[PDB]
């Protein structure tokens, strides 16, 4: 018992207040354009490095089975020149500016973002409205990414962990938009070229769907001039293609199923179960949050899971059911998956799939107040270290114009967290989890891997 | 009932604005330093971020590993934050997971680095639960015995990279003492290892001189009141065994290896204390950087060079700069010209447009190293552990203010210098090795 | 009762120690020490400290806990000059199972189980 | 030419130096010549049971000499403590000159 050592801490968990953190949290000012267009910052006291990009409200629910993967095609034709600059023009005025170039393409949500110096974003705003606005999509740099591409799809080179969730969506959003898959089948991308490129672009890429987000060294009426100036020509909303109307025109669903993809020689077992969540919009979102926090995740790198304050950590690090594990929390405009994906063994797929069902199933009762004050210090914590980062702060910013509508204060997302109690947990795991159907998917070794009906009992107690 | 509210809309208008507005600091904050009684520096920076950092710097890693406690800084790494006098492994582990914050340990070549990170809200039970991590440590017998396996599949698992074993053989083929120690040694070295020989590794590297506090985003004064009664360490300095650049050629047979990899480096002569010199290896590091993919899926393609990878290391005293290109077995003969032949083109001259590039990138690396708390923390107490001092400022400075007759100059000396060939995978066609070092003559 | 139990331990103490040394003359002849008198069958705390254990000390209370079935089986107990070497309260174990007990007492104040069950066979 | 081996848990440390016989195995003299080097390079052959000859350096020698179809290769391995390989390098070229 040291003195100095032993005083300021202690392990019970307590509440904790985060209000005076959010003095020192820095605003963000949000502009329109007139085309509909919103550029949005949030200007960091002391910083050097910025990250910007545009934000784009559109993915590959919103193609058709005509055109599947049109969407990451784009991201592979953008980059191979515009009509001012060519392929070495633009890689020396990248490189001039000390910076990189990256873009990410989802389901609902795809990205063209930069990590510049705050010396530097005139310039990254000048070559990203170049690359989105006046691209060539010329015919032979697509022949030349089509072998590519080709020839990853016949070597079959994917992430497990991506093989499964890709085959979860397509089992669990059967006929619905979501269920596709963003890279697409092989016929279509055999059989793609410029125009349905072009026609994609004119199509989903218009004025309110768009969002300019910067984040870290930037000032605001200055970006806004830069904006006005550089994506002025952007085209505005045709009524009968708005997000909100193609939401309505073509929903999601879910089906409760199950799908495994069996391997000969497979080393190892991953395997995912998920329930239908909550949207974006859903009040209930912030409690799955929660939940999601409540379970964690693990690997077999960390030698101190067995004094984790999760159970289903503490029984997958003691028993060593599976190498390693992490809940997930999937949230879509109308619609979201939540559950446990891990990566097991075949002598291993049993007992995982029962700790994963029981720990779910256990929310509905048996939830202490302890864990859910520590899981909402641990989700306040993991919100107050995206701020550090420019480009999480930047990618959160356009998420939520994107999602959300508007820009939700750090205070209202604390208030909301610091609003869930144990009976609320209780009430959306009964809502979301109790006796409900579910989606099955599993890759690999996945002969001793449970049924549907196995899965299916797990969801409801009769000792109760 | 739960919140009824949908997320687009506002939530209710009891949303009290609690916290006040105002006043960011006028001026940039900078790094202060202060030494203790027991002669362990403090150096911490405040920053406008919401996160504290701690991190806590110890002389050492691979350098102060004998023959006897060989991968040790491994062990130390893996076996780090477990029981103290005053905690249990479970106490601390649910201690660090209650207010959210995450512990790291960190082995370096010259040093062995432990930090915890977390919420501005939680500094002191941060900086309590690493000054007993690190002083009060208990290596009991069972937790490190525990952790062998951990520790042989992650060496396994580093070496597996060629990259990792081209930079082992490189450090010890460039170096003559304690700098030329390997650091990810081979699983089979930590067979007979029990705690006592962590206890005597750890017994070696401690002592109060050999130790920074680092810390980002607390105020100082606050930081060494607390401070002072935890870091009370008594110990004596051990020699350092100090190292000088000597060069040379080896070669590691990889059987099933489907690519052969080149070393090539050389001395960056005057160490981290040199801002100068670090500077001008910066550039020479950002220079020979042929193939670095800015954009997505871009596709260069070089004739004999399937991926290239220059590095710059700085130590006390001493360091290296080079590059490891890796190619086809049969090819390996055109990477070694191909990596000699850069060198003279480099040496005889760069234009001002290669040299802002270089300028640009070498800026751009460094000042998005300490964009963040931990990144800005571990950078404080690395600086200071080495030179005594923090200031990227000046290293920014001369970044600057580098001319193409300075990198000109600095490749001219350093071509005037020993050479480092280090070779991996099946060597069916190295050409000489007597040859290839007298290239540059 | 605190003014009584102030002085109720010396007693405890002195009925302890004739205890000791009645069963230590009795576990002498065998060649067994009081920890060898702890099955890890029995107890899942003595098999959890059982295994934090360096290997030589297994080794010697394996190799006590045969010679006493051996000389169980033969209805003999040690020669003079074995008996009056003996150390029947020369602890190996009373540590290591004090911190796994109080570590088990501590993760049960905050709702945690033991890390480790009943050893199961079959 | 030159090479090198890492041996992550040698407790010895082993030096081969080789040069070429001229000729192979096809010239008589050559190998001859050759295998009355090899005999020579023999500093410790086993002719007796329990026999101690200390070597100031050395742990072991092995020369050899191989005879292929139109050229060899006559050399000797030598081994030696971890931290005395210059001095096995050096008592090598000893012999040999
Ligand atoms: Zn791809």
């Amino acid at each position: 018992d040291a003195n100095p050592f032993l005083r300021f801490s202690n392990p019970r968990p307590s509440p904790i207040d985060h209000t005076p953190l959010l003095s020192t949290l820095p605003e963000t000012r949000i502009t329109t354009l007139p085309n509909g267009l919103r550029v949005a910052t949030e200007a960091i006291p002391f910083a050097e490095t910025t990250t910007l990009g545009i934000w784009i409200n559109s993915g590959s629910r919103f193609e058709t089975d005509a055109n599947n993967g049109v969407a990451h095609f784009l991201e592979h034709i953008l980059f191979k020149g515009t009509k001012n600059r060519s392929v070495k023009e633009l890689e020396v005025e990248v490189e001039n500016m000390g910076g990189q170039l990256n873009a990410y393409t989802g389901r609902e949500q795809t990205c063209y973002y930069a990590k510049v110096m705050g010396k530097d974003v005139g310039k990254a705003v000048n070559i990203l409205s170049d690359i989105l606005l006046n691209s060539n999509l010329d015919a032979r740099a697509i022949d030349k990414e089509r072998d590519v591409i080709l020839r990853e799809m016949e070597e079959v080179n994917k992430q497990t962990s991506e093989l499964v969730f890709d085959h979860l969506h397509a089992t669990a959003f059967q006929y619905s938009p979501l269920g596709r898959t963003i890279l697409g089948p092989v016929e279509n991308i055999k059989s793609i070229n410029r125009d349905q490129l072009v026609e994609y672009m004119k199509t989903h890429y218009r004025g309110p769907r768009m969002v300019l987000a910067a984040a870290g060294a930037v000032n605001h009426d200055e970006l806004v001039k830069l904006a006005s100036d550089a994506f002025g020509s952007v085209p505005d909303e045709d009524a009968a293609t708005s997000v909100r109307s193609l939401l309505v025109k073509e929903p999601s669903r879910f089906t409760g199923s199950y799908v495994h993809d069996r391997f000969p020689d497979a080393s190892e077992c991953c395997m995912a179960v998920a329930f239908k969540g909550a949207s974006w919009t859903d009040p209930d979102s912030i409690p799955l949050m929660v939940m999601q926090t409540m379970l964690g995740g693990w690997d077999k790198n960390s030698t101190v899971g067995k004094h984790s304050s999760s159970a289903l950590v503490q029984t997958v690090a003691t028993e060593g059911l599976a190498d390693a594990f992490m809940a997930f929390n999937t949230n879509y405009h109308d619609t979201g998956l939540f559950g446990v994906y891990g990566v097991t063994d075949r002598d291993r797929s049993e007992d995982f799939a029962y700790a994963i069902m029981s720990n779910l199933t256990r929310m509905c009762f048996e939830v202490r107040d302890a864990d859910v004050a520590r899981a909402k210090n641990q989700l306040k914590a993991s919100l107050m270290f995206f701020q550090d980062s420019t480009h999480h702060v930047a990618e959160s910013i356009g998420r939520e114009l994107l999602v959300y509508g508007r820009r939700i204060p750090k205070a209202e997302m604390f208030a909301r967290i610091d609003a869930v109690d144990a009976n609320a947990i209780r009430a959306v795991a009964d809502r979301f989890i109790y006796d409900q159907d579910m989606a099955v998917a599993s890759a690999g070794d996945v002969q001793f891997v449970p049924d549907y009906n196995w899965f299916r009992r797990r969801s409801y107690w009769l000792r109760y | 009932g739960g919140g009824r509210v949908e997320v687009p809309l506002s939530e209710k208008l009891p949303a009290v604005t609690e916290p006040p507005r105002t006043s960011t600091p006028a001026t940039k904050p900078i790094v202060q330093t202060s030494s203790l009684r027991s002669g362990v520096k403090v150096a911490s920076i405040n920053t406008v971020s919401p996160i504290s950092s701690l991190v806590l710097f110890v002389e050492g890693g691979a350098a102060a590993e004998t023959p006897a406690t060989a991968g040790a800084s491994k062990v130390l790494e893996v076996a780090a934050f477990k029981a103290t006098a005053n905690r249990s492994t479970f106490r601390l582990t649910r201690e660090l997971e209650k207010i959210g914050a995450t512990s790291f340990a960190r082995a370096g070549r010259d040093h062995v680095a432990f930090g915890v990170d977390a919420t501005r809200l939680n500094q002191l039970e941060a900086l309590e639960i690493l000054a007993d991590a690190v002083v009060n440590a208990r290596y009991t017998y069972w937790e490190v015995r525990d952790s062998l396996d951990a520790v042989k599949e992650q060496l396994a698992a580093q070496l597996r990279n060629p990259l990792t074993a081209v930079n082992e053989v490189l450090h010890r083929t460039a170096f003559e003492g304690g700098l030329g120690h390997s650091l990810v040694v081979d699983p089979s070295v930590v067979d007979g290892f029990t705690n006592e020989t962590l206890k005597e590794y750890v017994h070696s590297i401690m002592a109060p001189s050999r130790v920074v506090l680092a810390a980002s985003g607390v105020d100082h004064a606050e930081l060494t009141a607390l401070a002072t009664p935890l870091l009370n360490l008594h110990g004596n300095a051990h020699p350092a065994p100090q190292s000088r650049y000597v060069g040379g050629a080896m070669n590691i047979i990889a059987p099933t290896s489907s690519l052969t990899y080149v070393g090539l480096a050389f001395e960056a002569k005057g160490g981290a204390g040199d801002i100068k010199s670090s500077a001008a290896a910066s550039v020479v590091k950002a220079l020979l950087d042929e193939a670095r993919p800015t954009m997505p899926y871009q596709r260069k393609e070089h004739e004999v060079f399937t991926s290239v990878n220059p590095f710059a290391f700085a130590y006390k005293g001493t360091g290296l700069v080079g590059v490891v290109a890796s190619g086809a077995p049969g090819k390996a003969g055109k990477v070694v010209d191909a990596l000699t032949a850069k060198v003279q083109s480099l040496a005889k001259g760069v234009t001002d447009v290669q040299l802002a590039t270089a300028k640009n990138m070498a800026l751009g690396e460094l000042r998005a190293s300490v964009a963040t708390a931990p990144g800005l923390a571990a950078a404080v107490g690395s600086s200071v552990l080495a030179t005594g001092k923090f200031s990227a400022n000046e290293v920014a400075a001369a970044l600057s203010g580098l001319t193409a007759a300075d990198v000109t100059s600095y490749v001219n000396a350093m071509i005037k210098t020993a050479p480092t060939f280090v070779t991996y995978g099946n060597l069916s066609s190295l050409p000489r090795v007597d040859s290839i070092a007298k290239r540059f003559a | 009762t605190s003014l009584l139990k102030q002085v109720a331990l010396p007693v405890f103490n002195s009925l302890a120690t004739t205890y000791r040394s009645v069963v230590g003359a009795k576990l002498a002849k065998y060649g067994l020490r009081f920890d060898d008198l702890q099955d890890p069958l029995k107890d899942e705390d003595v098999a959890e400290a059982l295994r934090r254990l360096p290997p030589d000390v297994v080794v010697a209370r394996n190799c006590r806990l045969r010679r006493a079935l051996d000389l169980s089986c033969k209805h003999e107990a040690l020669p003079k000059d074995l008996l009056e070497k003996q150390t029947p309260e020369l602890s190996y174990l009373q540590d290591v199972l004090n911190e796994v007990r109080a570590e088990r007492r501590e993760r049960a104040q905050l709702g945690a189980p033991a890390p480790y069950t009943r050893i199961y066979y079959d």
